C-alpha cells in the first residue's frame, strides 16, 4: 500500500501489499465475487470478506479500485453497515443495546406509536432488500419486515 | 489448486444441516441379515415376554396386549364366549425388539387371538336439532350395538 | 418398568427445571422455547388439564438482542386508567428500566390466554445477569441450546481460518488506504 | 409513633439513644409530615371546591351537588373522578 | 459409522429389512446409566433432647402467600370453595387401572 | 344441542391432542411432526395418530425406532433427490407392490 | 401422504382398495373363514 | 392375580434387607445405592432416580420424592427383577 | 426550511443530504432554498 507521514517534511512510501490467492475457481468472472463464486453466498456475518473490502477506519473502498460490480458493491455496503451496527468489527473503529441485521441508522428511526390495522400494519424492517436474493437453504423465504 | 466450483467458507456457502453419508447397500444388506438372524434366534429361544400388537379391526387400529378388553361399536355375527383370530396386525413388538409390517404383517408370523365375551348396547345417545325463530326442534334417541372382545393371546413364530 | 404405582405416577408427572441463556439471543425465540416448556407441550403426556408444566430459568436477560431497529421502533403500551394514563415506552426505555420486562412480556404474550397463564408465569424465573440463586442452581437440569449461533466478531478468528479464507482482490500498490 | 428516616451509613446512631430539639439549628429549612385534620365524609363543594349551583332562579333540589360526572359516550365513570368522600 | 439417531439416551436402535423386503425388524435394547455418570448418595448435656414441636399459626393471608411460594402457584388455588361445589364434587369417582 | 355438536368437536379435539403429543415426542427425538408422518407413509407404515400417540406415551423404544425409521427414510429421499440419476432405490425406500 | 400414494398407485386414502381395507378383519380360531363383510 | 403387583399381593418390610440376603446367597457383591437422576431438590416436589449397582454394573433403578423412598423403590424393582415377577414378564398361558 | 414532497435544487450551491432518515435541500448561499422532505 502507500503511507504518508509528517515530521515539516511529508513523505510517502510503498508498504507490502497482498495479492490474489493463486487459482480462482471461476477465472472467467469479472468482479472478484463472481470470480470466487460467492454471488449469493454471503451475509453480514462474513466479516472476513468485509474486512477484505473495507478501509482501516470503518469506511469503504471505491468500486474502481475494488473491482466490484455495482450490485455487489451495494450489497457489500449494506452488509458492512449491518456488521458495524452489530459490532462485528471492533478494530475498524472511527477517528449498550445489542443488535443484528440493523438496516437503518439506530438514531434516525422513530417509534411506531400507532400501528395500523392488520391490513395496513406498520412493519419493522429487518435485513436488506439487496440481500433478498441470497441462497435460502430453507423452504420459507426471508422475512424482510417484522 | 482449487477445484472448479470451490466456494470459500462463508455463512451461506454450505447448507446448515450436517452432511449425511449413507452406508453402502452391500454391507448394509449383510448387516440387515445379521440383525434379522439375531432377532429370529431371540424369537426361537424365547427371550421376550408380554408382547403387544397394533391391530386393524372394524375401521380402527387398536394397540392391544394379552388379557385386554376392547369395545367394538357394532354387532359381529358371533355368539358370546367365541374365540376368533384377529388377523390384520400392523405391528407386533416386545421389550428389545419390534416387528413392523408393510403395512400388514404376515399371517405365518403373528397371530392375535381374541374372544367375544359380551354383546350389548350403548347408553342412549341424544340427537337434538334446534333452530331459533323458525319453530325448528327435533329429538331422536339412538342406541348403537356394541361388542366386548377380550384379547387372549398374541403369538409370534420364527419366520424372519 | 416394574415401578410401584405411586413412584411411577410421580416419575411420569414430575416437574423439571430447565436452564436457558440470554446473551445475544432474540427475546421471541427465547419466549417460544420457554413457553413450550412452561405449558409442557414438549411432554407426550401433555394435556391442558394435567398440570404438566415445568420450570424455566432464563439468565442474561439484560444482554438480549433485537433484530433490525426494534430497540427504537417497538413500543410497549400500558394505561394507568386515570384520564391520561396512556403510556408508550420504546423497547430501549423499557429494557433500561426493567431488564427482565421484555422477555417477560414476550412469554406472557405467547402463553395461552387462560387462568393457567399466571401459574405458568409463577413457574417462570428470570434473572438479568450471570447470578442465579443457589436454590435454583441446585434445582436446574438441562441447559437448553441457544436459538442463535453468535455470529463471531472479526478479532477472535484465528490465524488458521484467516489465512484459509482466500484474498479476493489485488490492491494497487500506490493506493493510500 | 415510630417513623423511619433514610440515612447514609456515616450518620448511623446507636439504638436507644435520646434526641432533642438542638439537633437542628436556627436559620434552617425542614420538612414536616403529619396526618391532617380529618373532616369526614364531605361533598364536592368542600372536598374539591366545586362551584355548586345557584340558590334561587328556579333550581330544584340541587345547590351543592356535582353536575355531570362523565360524558355520555363512555358508559362509565373514569377512575379518579372527583366525588364526595372522606377528607 | 452411520446412525439415524444418537445411540446414547434410550436404546440402541438397529433397523433391518427381511430378505423378502416385506417386514421391518427393529432391535432396540435399552441403554443403562454408567457408574461414572452416576453420583453418590448424599449423606443438651443435662436435659433430654425434646421434640422441637412448634407450629406457628399464620393468618389466611400469610399462609396462602407461604403456600404459593412453596408450590409455585397463585393464591386462588388456596382460597376455599363453597358448599355448592363442595357437595357437587363426586366423592366415589370411577377408577380404571 | 350442545351434546350433539360436541360429538364432532370431540373427534376434532382428540385428533388435535394426538398431533400435539406426536409433535412432542418427535421433537424429543430431534424430528418434526411433518417429517415423521410423511416419511412413515413413505415407509408404508400405516399407524394412525391415535396409536402413534399411544406408542409415544407407553412404548418409548418402539417410538424411537419409528423416529429412526422416518429419519432414515428422509435421508434416503434427500440422497435420491441429490443423486437425480439411476442410483439404486435405497433399502427402506423400496415399495412393496400388490396386485 | 395422498400425493405419494397416488404416485405409487395405491389410491390416496389408505382406506381405498388396499389390502388393509379389503382383507377380512377376522376368522374363526380353528381356521374357518368368516362370512364376508357388509361394506 | 392377573393385574396386580408383587408388593401389593405379598407385603414386605425391608426390601433392601431381602435384596442383600438374596445377593449374598447368590454370591453377588452388595448393591451400592447411587443418585442416577435428580430434579428439584430444594423445592417441595423433588424427583430422585436412585440406582442399585453391583460390581459397577446397574441392576436396578427406582423413582421417588426422597432419596430414601427412591432407594427402597430401587430395592423393590431389584427384587422383582431377580424374583422374575416383572411387569413386562410373560403372561400366564390359559 | 420549507416542507416539500418533491425536492428541487434552486441554485448551483444547493445540495441534497439525507439526514435523520429524510432528504434535505441545504443552501449555504441562499438560505431561503432550505427544503425538507415530507
Ligand atoms: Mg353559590
Ligand atoms: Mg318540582
Ligand atoms: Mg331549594
Ligand atoms: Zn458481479
Ligand atoms: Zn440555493
Amino acid at each position: 500500500f502507500r503511507e504518508v507521514v509528517e515530521t515539516t517534511i511529508i513523505e510517502g512510501r510503498i508498504t507490502a501489499t497482498p495479492k490474489e490467492s493463486p487459482n480462482p475457481p471461476n477465472p472467467s468472472g469479472q468482479c472478484p465475487i463472481c470470480r470466487w463464486n460467492l454471488k449469493h453466498k454471503y451475509n453480514y456475518d462474513d466479516v472476513l470478506l468485509l474486512s477484505q473490502f473495507i478501509r482501516p477506519h470503518g469506511g469503504m473502498l471505491p468500486r474502481k479500485i475494488t473491482g466490484l460490480c455495482q450490485e455487489e458493491h451495494r450489497k457489500i455496503e449494506e452488509c458492512v453497515k449491518m456488521a458495524h451496527r452489530a459490532g462485528l468489527l471492533p478494530n475498524h473503529r472511527p477517528r449498550q443495546l445489542n443488535r443484528y441485521l440493523t438496516r437503518w441508522a439506530p438514531g434516525s428511526v422513530k417509534p411506531i406509536y400507532k400501528k395500523g390495522p392488520r391490513w395496513n400494519r406498520v412493519r419493522m424492517p429487518v435485513g436488506s432488500p439487496l440481500l433478498r436474493d441470497n441462497v435460502c437453504y430453507s423452504r420459507t423465504p426471508w422475512k424482510l419486515y417484522h | 489448486s482449487y477445484l472448479p466450483g470451490y466456494v470459500p467458507k462463508t455463512s451461506l456457502s454450505s447448507p446448515p444441516w450436517p452432511e449425511v453419508v449413507l452406508p453402502d447397500p452391500v454391507e448394509e444388506t449383510r448387516h440387515h441379515a445379521e440383525v434379522v438372524k439375531k432377532v429370529n434366534e431371540m424369537i426361537v429361544t424365547g427371550q421376550y415376554g408380554r408382547l403387544f400388537a397394533v391391530v386393524h379391526f372394524a375401521s380402527r387400529q387398536w394397540k392391544v396386549t394379552s388379557e385386554d378388553l376392547i369395545l367394538i361399536g357394532n354387532e359381529l355375527d358371533l355368539a358370546c364366549g367365541e374365540r376368533i383370530r384377529l388377523e390384520k396386525v400392523l405391528l407386533v413388538g416386545a421389550d428389545n425388539f419390534t416387528l413392523l409390517g408393510k403395512p400388514l404383517l404376515g399371517k405365518d408370523l403373528v397371530r392375535v387371538e381374541a374372544t367375544v365375551i359380551e354383546k350389548t348396547e350403548s347408553w342412549p345417545r341424544i340427537i337434538m336439532r334446534f333452530r331459533k325463530r323458525k319453530n325448528f326442534k327435533k329429538k331422536r334417541i339412538v342406541t348403537t350395538p356394541q361388542t366386548v372382545l377380550r384379547i387372549n393371546s398374541i403369538e409370534i413364530a420364527p419366520c424372519l | 418398568s416394574s415401578f410401584s404405582r405411586a413412584p411411577q405416577q410421580w416419575a411420569t408427572f414430575a416437574r423439571i427445571w430447565y436452564l436457558l441463556d440470554g446473551k445475544m439471543q432474540p427475546p421471541g425465540k427465547l419466549a417460544a422455547m420457554a413457553s413450550i416448556r412452561l405449558q409442557g407441550l414438549h411432554k407426550p403426556v401433555y394435556h391442558a388439564l394435567s398440570d404438566c408444566g415445568d420450570h424455566v430459568v432464563i439468565m442474561n436477560t439484560r444482554h438480549i438482542a433485537f433484530s433490525g431497529n426494534k430497540w427504537e421502533q417497538k413500543v410497549y403500551s400500558s394505561h394507568t386508567g386515570y384520564p391520561g394514563g396512556f403510556r408508550q415506552v420504546t423497547a430501549a426505555q423499557l429494557h433500561l428500566r426493567d431488564p427482565v420486562a421484555i422477555v417477560k412480556l414476550a412469554i406472557y404474550g405467547m402463553l395461552p390466554k387462560n387462568l393457567h397463564r399466571r401459574t405458568m408465569m409463577e413457574r417462570l424465573h428470570l434473572f438479568p445477569d450471570e447470578y442465579i440463586p443457589e436454590d435454583i442452581l441446585k434445582n436446574l437440569v438441562e441447559e437448553l441450546p441457544q436459538p442463535r449461533k453468535i455470529p463471531k466478531r472479526l478479532d477472535e478468528y484465528t490465524q488458521e481460518e484467516i489465512d484459509a479464507f482466500p484474498r479476493l482482490w489485488t490492491p494497487p500498490e500506490d493506493y493510500r488506504l | 409513633t415510630v417513623k423511619i428516616f433514610n440515612i447514609t451509613d456515616n450518620a448511623a446512631i446507636k439504638p436507644g439513644t435520646p434526641l432533642y430539639a438542638a439537633h437542628f439549628r436556627p436559620g434552617q429549612y425542614v420538612d414536616v409530615t403529619a396526618k391532617t385534620i380529618g373532616k369526614g365524609f364531605q361533598g364536592v363543594m368542600k372536598r374539591w371546591g366545586f362551584k355548586g349551583q345557584p340558590a334561587t332562579h328556579g333550581q330544584t333540589k340541587t345547590h351543592r351537588r356535582p353536575g355531570a360526572v362523565a360524558t355520555g359516550d363512555i358508559g362509565r365513570v373514569w377512575p379518579g373522578t372527583k366525588m364526595p368522600g372522606k377528607m | 459409522t452411520y446412525s439415524p439417531l444418537p445411540d446414547d439416551y434410550n436404546c440402541n436402535v438397529e433397523l433391518a429389512l427381511t430378505s423378502d423386503g416385506r417386514t421391518i425388524v427393529c432391535y432396540h435394547p435399552s441403554v443403562d446409566i454408567p457408574y461414572e455418570h452416576t453420583k453418590p448418595i448424599p449423606r443438651d448435656q443435662v436435659l433430654k433432647t425434646r421434640l422441637e414441636e412448634k407450629v406457628e399459626h399464620l393468618e389466611e393471608g400469610p399462609m396462602i402467600e407461604q403456600l404459593s411460594k412453596m408450590f409455585f402457584t397463585t393464591k386462588h388455588r388456596w382460597y376455599p370453595h363453597g358448599r355448592y361445589h363442595r357437595c357437587r364434587k363426586n366423592l366415589n369417582p370411577p377408577k380404571d387401572r | 344441542v350442545k351434546c350433539t355438536k360436541a360429538r364432532y368437536l370431540k373427534k376434532k379435539n382428540m385428533r388435535t391432542l394426538w398431533i400435539n403429543r406426536i409433535t412432542a415426542a418427535s421433537q424429543e427425538h430431534g424430528l418434526k411432526y411433518p417429517a415423521l408422518i410423511g416419511n412413515l407413509v413413505k415407509c408404508q407404515v400405516e399407524l394412525n395418530r391415535k396409536v402413534l400417540a399411544d406408542l409415544a406415551i407407553y412404548e418409548p423404544k418402539t417410538f424411537k425406532s419409528l423416529a429412526a425409521l422416518a429419519s432414515r427414510r428422509r435421508h434416503e429421499g434427500f440422497a435420491a433427490a441429490l443423486g437425480d440419476g439411476k442410483e439404486p432405490e435405497g433399502i427402506f425406500s423400496r415399495v412393496v407392490q400388490y396386485h | 401422504g395422498g400425493q405419494w400414494r397416488l404416485q405409487q398407485g395405491l389410491a390416496a386414502n389408505p382406506s381405498g382398495y388396499g389390502p388393509l381395507t379389503e382383507l377380512p378383519d377376522w376368522s374363526y380360531a380353528d381356521g374357518r373363514p368368516a362370512p364376508p363383510m357388509k361394506g | 392375580m392377573t393385574g396386580k403387583e408383587l408388593f401389593e399381593m405379598w407385603k414386605i418390610i425391608n426390601p433392601m434387607g431381602l435384596l442383600v440376603e438374596e445377593l449374598k446367597k447368590r454370591n453377588v457383591s452388595a448393591p451400592e445405592s447411587r443418585l442416577t437422576r435428580q430434579s428439584g431438590g430444594t423445592t417441595a416436589l423433588p424427583l430422585y432416580f436412585v440406582g442399585l449397582y453391583c460390581d459397577k454394573k446397574l441392576i436396578a433403578e427406582g423413582p421417588g420424592e426422597t432419596v430414601l423412598v427412591a432407594e427402597e423403590e430401587a430395592a423393590r424393582v431389584a427384587l422383582r427383577k431377580l424374583y422374575g415377577f416383572t411387569e413386562n414378564r410373560r403372561p400366564w398361558n390359559y | 426550511f420549507k416542507n416539500k414532497t418533491v425536492l428541487k435544487k434552486r441554485c448551483k450551491d444547493c445540495y441534497l443530504v439525507k439526514r435523520r432518515g429524510r432528504w434535505y435541500v441545504y443552501c449555504k448561499t441562499h438560505p431561503r432554498h432550505k427544503q425538507r422532505q415530507m
